[PDB]
């Protein structure tokens, strides 16, 4: 029974906060990404035209 | 003579442009006289054929373009110094704020001042008792360095700030520290509280202080640190003081760079900063240390607000990338009542080495330091591994470390704000806490301190 | 002859007109007070010249003189032992002749000392056939380093007149009769820092270099004549490093140059560096080392001119037949140099800003490093180990500076802030760092030792990458269902991190440790693994080890601070190891 | 000759006034001095036209400097006694032996072929390389580059493939073409010396461009070494294998050069065109109907931050037929040559397998040894989440496989030749650790004539 | 109409001015060589050029010639069995003329043979009036498919001179006297890729399209008219699914179109294709087959008009009343020639470097596809299934 809690908790821990934890810090990384790629592409825009 | 010209182009902003010039300088301190004849300072950053560049630091509002002069004053932007300035208040330029008597000019000096010779200065290594034990063991602030505050907003770092300069003493001396504090950008409830801390202990009649507030123009932000700079290197290489310089927010003055900088229409950096921000900061933080010869020293204690708590942002990763170390606040330790709210682990000093031992603090400063830091990322990283997995989850020695590390932060590092802990004191406190681990696990201190202090 | 004359100045940009007859990298006297520059840019007769000193107080209508040459560097005796700045300025002379404690402005200093006598020793005879290389004779100018008096290039001819004797710098101490006439040969000659000093052939650098550091002479090491990069954030020791290194090294002279970094730094080398004696040699650290520094708060284009001022020091040194080492502290400010003049110009930026010629630059430093045959009769095998730091933003070695250093540096020292706020010194990543001299050096150090070397190196490097694929399950399962054999892996993996990786260069012991301490202490480490795995396979259980072994894994974990000459203790633990382990099957 | 010139800005200069300049023509520039220095241009107009200097622009008086204009581009001089020679990134001797006399002068460009002229590659090569060889095979006029990174030992592979590459029968035998792109030095010496050691050299055609080069060499290079490849092998009716590295420093070169035009970059800052660049690149290879000689194409990148995603990677596996993939994790375990079986793909490989090329039993094995090797990883896997006690009997031998495939089939050192026979029958010793039962991807009529 | 002259190269970038006459979108021939080129920008006379093959050589003061038309294809007898790029440049005429096995700069070859003798059957008769679309004759141009041989849209009237015989596809076959006056009609007819041919009505695509393959016909079918996306990883066999559709489908044409794909990959299709057999009559699928091939090192602008080149062609037979299908792999290919137009022409990059047009693009094209009621007095009914592969990085 206990070795059944301790897995459970393990699961849980894993399910609950682990994976959401990476699932959109990945989210946030992918969009932090292309928000500087298009960031940066509208300053080189800029610099040529100067 | 004095050189005025009425012919000025076009005004955008901060940035006035100037036509059909002569004799003009870069880097020249201006003055516009507005149709209503206000004086506005300004300075030349820029000059081409018969044309100049200026930027107002007051700004351009209500201002004509046809019945308003510029007139060129023939030297960059100086500070009139004094040792009378010890005791007063000035504005962001220099100006008296008080409500006090003239200052009667000693000298005047150049803002940007001059680096100082690589092989005249005086290894900064003199131990500075801060009395905060996460300071004074862990990241050791020596007389004429630089050691920054890393913080964010709604973060007590004005109280940090203020013990220091309250508690600050080198050893066996009876020496004090002429405070020069600068004010960039803050409100004035940020501003009242550094007021009344330096009444409250008289300090304010060891100080100096120039005030640039939230409500005062952005680009005066620019001259105000420099200005600071100025007066502490005036006190303490030519008065023979030692300046502890304090400066806040350091963020406003990089955004107020910025703001220039887009203006410029200049080639940005990172997030609009200029690609010369690293520069920039520098000539303001390198300008600190002692010199061979000279009794005076500047230490600089910077303070600035990590944008979205990220030190990867420009303004805390290029100081980091300046100052000698840093000192990091978290908000997962202040919420926690930590006071104060130090992380020991991504703060550093490196100027710790020969500022401490045998003769500056004692034997045994070193090794333990290295033992607490090893013992306490263990700690912290048991701790976070029994948070989420359960006190049951890890092995026996490591929650020995868990519980080493909540009573590390409680006992060592929390300390409280208005408390003045010896080095002897700190030293001793970090020997109790390397005492509830086993002598086994002591790996970075050898038998000879192990025996001696190991209670 | 010809007066240019300034029409804009903005920063250390400086635009002058009536320069026709000027050159592109042609060294500048700019405005009244004289400053320094350099024509980077030329459009009709308007130069675009960059100011390697403050330009405030600099404007329109002043004059501005080429000196008709570009950035070069005096090369004779009198170099050693001394701080230059980026443009070579004898900055304890400046501190002298300026009175001042600051750095002013518009001061013209000559590199060497002109006015010191030095004793010339002619060992050429008089008759002999020259070229460019070959040594005319000698000065001692330190105790241990031998300067060499070279024939310049360009130069080729017949000895006519040489003697002995007590020499300055500018003193004809030889002369040679050439197709063009007789020339007057003294113990000085100049040389552009942006041209390679030419050789006769490049070698492959196969004979690893001696720092002391346990991680880098055994899993990462560099070659004499082989390339480095330091990359790693604030606070992570990149500097430190460098410091161990340029003291502890077996090459004959350091060149350490201060790129754009803190002056205090700068000013810990001239006062600890002369303290500082190797026994063997009996003389000073500082007898054997040259320093250029252009700190953070000094002129920013003097940061390019630092990096190749320090470089061509090297240069001449290694073409005397010395193993010499350059350190760069840091590049990323050379780079960020460029970056804001680049912007300064309105280029088209490569990445991140910086300009799309980026790595080229580094490319043709870096190349300029090398064990090489240099030129002569003699034949001389000379050596230039590059040392660089990269300062990339936030740690992040995505940047062009870190990634255009990688494509042309054979050793990648990966330093990371976990390790570093871990006081896991020095911080460097032991699964992203890698040497391209493993291989060699593995061979080189097999003979050598007379012990299989390679084997224990890769089985250590095994080791800690299997506690890197098993950690990365530890992470999100727990410690809970590990079986004796990982656990075992993890303790001798956490013992070479801790036990050998883990180096204080504060220590008096531990800041050097010899190619023989280092053999001891890794075969100690390794064998206690094997010999409790070969128990664990005799049905003893990995807890029942651990709680036998806490006496003799102590001995290990104190291996470092054991003294060079007491090195027995060490080898001893093998067979106390193996003695303590099979009485646990018992 | 014009002593016409307007401005220099960088390496970059403004010749004025003149006429009938064309897009890539080279030039010669003498200065004040009497230096002559080469350059390219780049960009052309009216009136005036812009070069690039190779060696730089360093004390140019550019009123007292003419230019000439040589009214051609870069071309290759070709000849069949290029064979055994080591050239610089323009093709110019670099191995100090007797200098060679072309028999004509060709574009570096190329030509599309039509794709109803193309031929299929047919021919197994063998590259004595497990990994290759067996699981990703390469075939005679494929595209197969190999994905490494930074530190990783693709300079030991890249040497021991031209070394070691060799068809079966066939007597008439190989023409290596390799080419060294903004290279080190001392890795560039690497290569010609280990040419030269083994005797490769005179089978072998060099073109090696160093990393402080000029950057319009760099992108010369492979083209140059592919049209001494294509005359090789399409007027000479030579079978031709082209080793091309570092690509990466390729895209470099020509990202350098696109700033020069002020050209606004694409994708994580690599120019618009580059898919056509490396298109125009990787696609020069293959048979062509009426045609005897092929020409195989090894393009050789290091993928920046070991990263798949990036540009340089992506558009390369869009064009080539597969890929060859090196990892850290396999470089420090030891395993050497590193290469990562189960990224790695070979989309021609259907075509130099079975019987008459290879033993009938090498697309059954293939697949197997590749199925067992991922469930070995996964075993290995469970063995840590779970523990010992969750494995199978089936398991642990799974596990224990991919143990020993890594270190004795994959990891076969950068100097040892393996046949295809001692390959295969290696991979069935492999394959007798499990249980018959297992191997279900395989025929009965195949598993019991082989299996040991 | 007006030559050019090139005033400025610059890369993939010419500028040429006494352009004038010309207009947007035009294809050009840049150079004395006469490079594939097209008319971005233009200011007053001053035309911006993207080059789309290699501009080394090339330099001021050479020609430039429009072709006075934007990127079009030629309709009629002699297209069906037959391969071209997404130029529509015929590959097997390329073969014979040229007499190389390489796509030469410069070289423009008309896409159909202009000298072939076909036998023009004429099904209308005198004092007909005709409207586009309606049929006046037919040619067998292969054993399988009937070529019908429609009036061009923009023409109305009364035919005035028909009669059937042996023509070529430039000799006049019909006589239509129009308002504007008398036209004569060819067997030939010209239209740009990315303009849609008319229909009278487009309707729903509710009839099911049988394959014979039974996890599609039951599970998850397609109309005659519908549209299908379909992955294609490595060893999944979308090249056999793909053969498959093309022989089993009951439609009447097949318009395959490769897009910028692998050289030894476009060698399987432009090969294995002509080995497929039609299973009602036992002939090659070519006999009722349009092949677009493209390989990548091929011009982006080929790669990029692939879709569009074969959707057209489809559209034609379409309107005739035949059932087309639309083959198109890869699609994601296609659109990496757009991506890299999009870097070139330095627009606003959208998601992952896309043009922010893509969704558009994407659009035009599968809207083109669908069931209608082609133009004609017959009201006829055709119909165009689009069946495109994604082959996604
Ligand atoms: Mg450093």
């Amino acid at each position: 029974a206990e070795e059944i809690e301790k897995t459970r908790r393990r699961v849980n821990a894993l399910e609950y906060m682990t994976i959401p934890q990476l699932e959109e810090t990945i989210y946030y990384i992918k969009m932090k990404l292309e928000e500087n790629e298009r960031a940066e592409v509208t300053r080189l825009i800029k610099v040529k035209n100067m | 003579m004095i050189k005025e010209y009425r012919t000025i182009k076009e005004v955008v902003g901060p940035l006035m442009a100037v036509e059909k010039v002569s004799g003009v300088k870069y880097e020249e301190l201006i003055e516009v006289r507005m149709q209503n004849g206000e004086i506005r300072r300004g300075q030349v950053l820029e000059v081409q054929e018969d044309k100049a560049m200026v930027q107002i630091f007051e700004g351009t509002s209500g201002i004509n373009l046809k019945n308003s002069s510029v007139r060129f004053l023939g030297h960059p932007l100086q500070l009139g110094v004094s040792e009378d300035m010890i005791g007063r208040v000035f504005d962001g330029l220099g100006r008296p704020k008080d409500n006090g008597p003239e200052i009667l000019p000693e000298k005047y000096l150049d803002i940007n001042g001059e680096v100082i010779n690589p092989i005249a200065r005086d290894y900064p290594d003199e131990f500075i008792q801060t009395g905060i034990s996460a300071i004074d063991h862990l990241n050791t602030l020596v007389r004429g360095q630089k050691l920054p505050v890393f913080s964010g907003s709604g973060l007590p770092h004005k109280e940090l700030a203020a013990q220091i300069a309250r508690q600050a003493t080198v050893l066996d001396s009876s020496d004090d520290f002429a405070v020069v504090f600068a004010a960039i950008g803050i409100t004035f409830e940020e501003a009242e509280f550094f007021m009344e801390d330096f009444r409250q202990t008289g300090a304010i009649d060891r100080s100096v202080m120039f005030m640039n507030l939230a409500n005062d123009p952005a680009i005066e932000r620019i001259a105000t640190p420099r200005m600071a700079l100025t007066a502490a290197e005036y006190l303490a290489y030519e008065k023979g003081m030692h300046v502890l310089v304090i400066m806040t927010d350091m963020t406003n003055y990089a955004e107020a760079l910025r703001e220039i900088s887009a203006a410029r229409r200049e080639v940005p950096g990172r997030r609009g900063y200029p690609g010369y921000l690293y520069t920039n900061l520098a000539t303001l933080f390198e300008r600190a240390g002692r010199i061979r010869g000279l009794k005076g020293s500047v230490t600089q204690i910077p303070i600035l607000t990590m944008p979205e708590d990220d030190k990867t942002h420009p303004i805390p990763d290029l100081t980091g990338y300046i100052t000698e170390g840093q000192i990091i606040l978290t908000r997962e330790l202040y919420k926690s009542g930590i006071q104060p709210p130090i992380d020991v682990l991504p703060s550093l000093s490196r100027l710790k080495d020969k500022g401490t031992g045998a003769g500056k603090t004692r034997e045994d400063h070193a090794a333990t330091m290295n033992q607490l830091f090893a013992a306490y990322a263990q700690g912290k990283q048991a701790k976070e591994l029994a948070v989420v997995l359960g006190e049951s989850a890890l092995s026996d020695i490591d929650k020995i470390y868990a519980k080493f590390a909540e009573r590390f932060e409680n006992e060592y590092v929390n300390q409280g704000f208005y408390t003045n802990r010896t080095i002897t004191e700190t030293l001793d406190l970090g020997w109790e806490l390397l005492a509830m681990l086993p002598r086994t696990e002591l790996k970075r201190i050898k038998d000879d301190l192990l025996d001696k202090y190991l209670p | 002859m010809q007066i240019g004359k300034i029409i804009k100045v903005s920063g250390p940009l400086v635009m002058a007109e009536n320069m026709s007859e000027a050159s592109i990298q042609d060294m500048c006297l700019v405005g009244d007070l004289g400053v320094i520059g350099e024509i980077i840019e030329m459009r009709q007769d308007v130069a675009s010249i960059q100011v390697y000193e403050e330009t405030s107080g600099i404007g329109p209508g002043e004059p501005v003189r080429s000196t008709g040459e570009a950035l070069s560097v005096e090369l004779g005796p009198g170099i050693i032992s001394q701080m230059f700045d980026g443009i070579q300025r004898p900055l304890d002379t400046f501190m002298e002749v300026t009175q001042s404690n600051f750095l002013g402005r518009g001061v013209q200093l000559p590199a060497l000392d002109h006015e010191k006598q030095w004793w010339f020793e002619a060992t050429i005879e008089e008759g002999t056939e020259v070229s460019a290389g070959d040594i005319i004779g000698y000065v001692d100018e330190t105790k241990i380093i031998q300067h060499k008096i070279m024939v310049p290039n360009g130069i080729k001819g017949t000895v006519q007149k040489i003697e002995s004797g007590s020499f300055t710098i500018d003193d004809p101490i030889c002369v040679i009769e050439t197709e063009q006439g007789l020339k007057e040969l003294t113990m000085m000659q100049k040389w552009p820092v942006r041209r390679g000093r030419p050789i006769k052939q490049k070698l492959n650098p196969d004979v690893p270099m001696i720092t002391g550091q346990r991680v880098i002479d055994t899993f990462f090491p560099v070659t004499k004549g082989g390339a480095a990069a330091v990359p790693g954030p604030f606070g992570a020791g990149k500097t430190v490093v460098q410091h161990q290194i340029a003291k502890w090294s077996d090459v004959d002279l350091v060149v350490y140059v201060g790129c754009g970094e803190r002056g205090n730094e700068m000013t810990d080398v001239v006062n600890e560096f002369p303290e500082l004696i190797d026994p063997n040699t009996g003389e000073s650290l500082m007898e054997r080392t040259v320093l250029i520094a252009n700190t953070s708060n000094m002129p920013v284009a003097a940061r390019e001119a630092s990096i190749y001022t320090g470089i061509t020091i090297a240069e001449y040194f290694r073409d005397m037949g010395y193993d010499v080492a350059i350190m760069a502290d840091s590049t990323s400010r050379w780079a960020e140099a460029l970056r804001e003049m680049s912007g300064r110009l309105e280029e088209m930026p490569g990445d991140e800003g910086y300009p799309a010629y980026l790595g080229s630059r580094l490319a043709e430093y870096y190349e300029r490093s090398g064990r090489v045959i240099a030129l002569g009769s003699d034949q001389r095998e000379g050596s230039i180990t590059a040392i660089s730091a990269v300062s990339p933003s936030g740690g992040d070695i995505s940047e062009p500076v870190t990634q255009n250093t990688l494509r042309v540096v054979k050793v990648f020292w990966g330093l990371d802030s976990s390790l570093a706020q871990k006081r896991h010194f020095p911080s460097i990543n032991w699964i992203q760092s890698y040497s391209l001299y493993s291989t060699e050096v593995g061979r080189y150090m097999d003979q050598i030792l007379q012990q299989d070397w390679s084997d224990m190196v890769t089985e250590g490097m095994r080791i800690l990458q299997e506690e890197e694929q098993l950690n990365e399950i530890v992470r999100l399962v727990g410690i809970d269902s590990l079986s004796d054999n990982d656990r075992l892996t993890l303790e001798v993996a956490k013992s070479i991190r801790e036990d050998y990786l883990q180096q204080n260069a504060f220590d008096d012991v531990d800041t050097f440790t010899s190619r023989e301490k280092q053999f001891n202490m890794l075969k100690v480490i390794l064998t206690f693994g094997k010999e409790a795995r070969k128990a664990l396979s005799l049905g003893a259980y990995f807890n029942e080890i651990m709680e036998g072994t806490v006496a003799v894994r102590e001995r290990i974990s104190r291996s470092k601070y054991i003294p060079e000459e007491e090195l027995a203790k060490i080898s001893s633990i093998n067979e106390e190891i193996k003695e303590t382990i099979q009485l646990i099957v018992s």
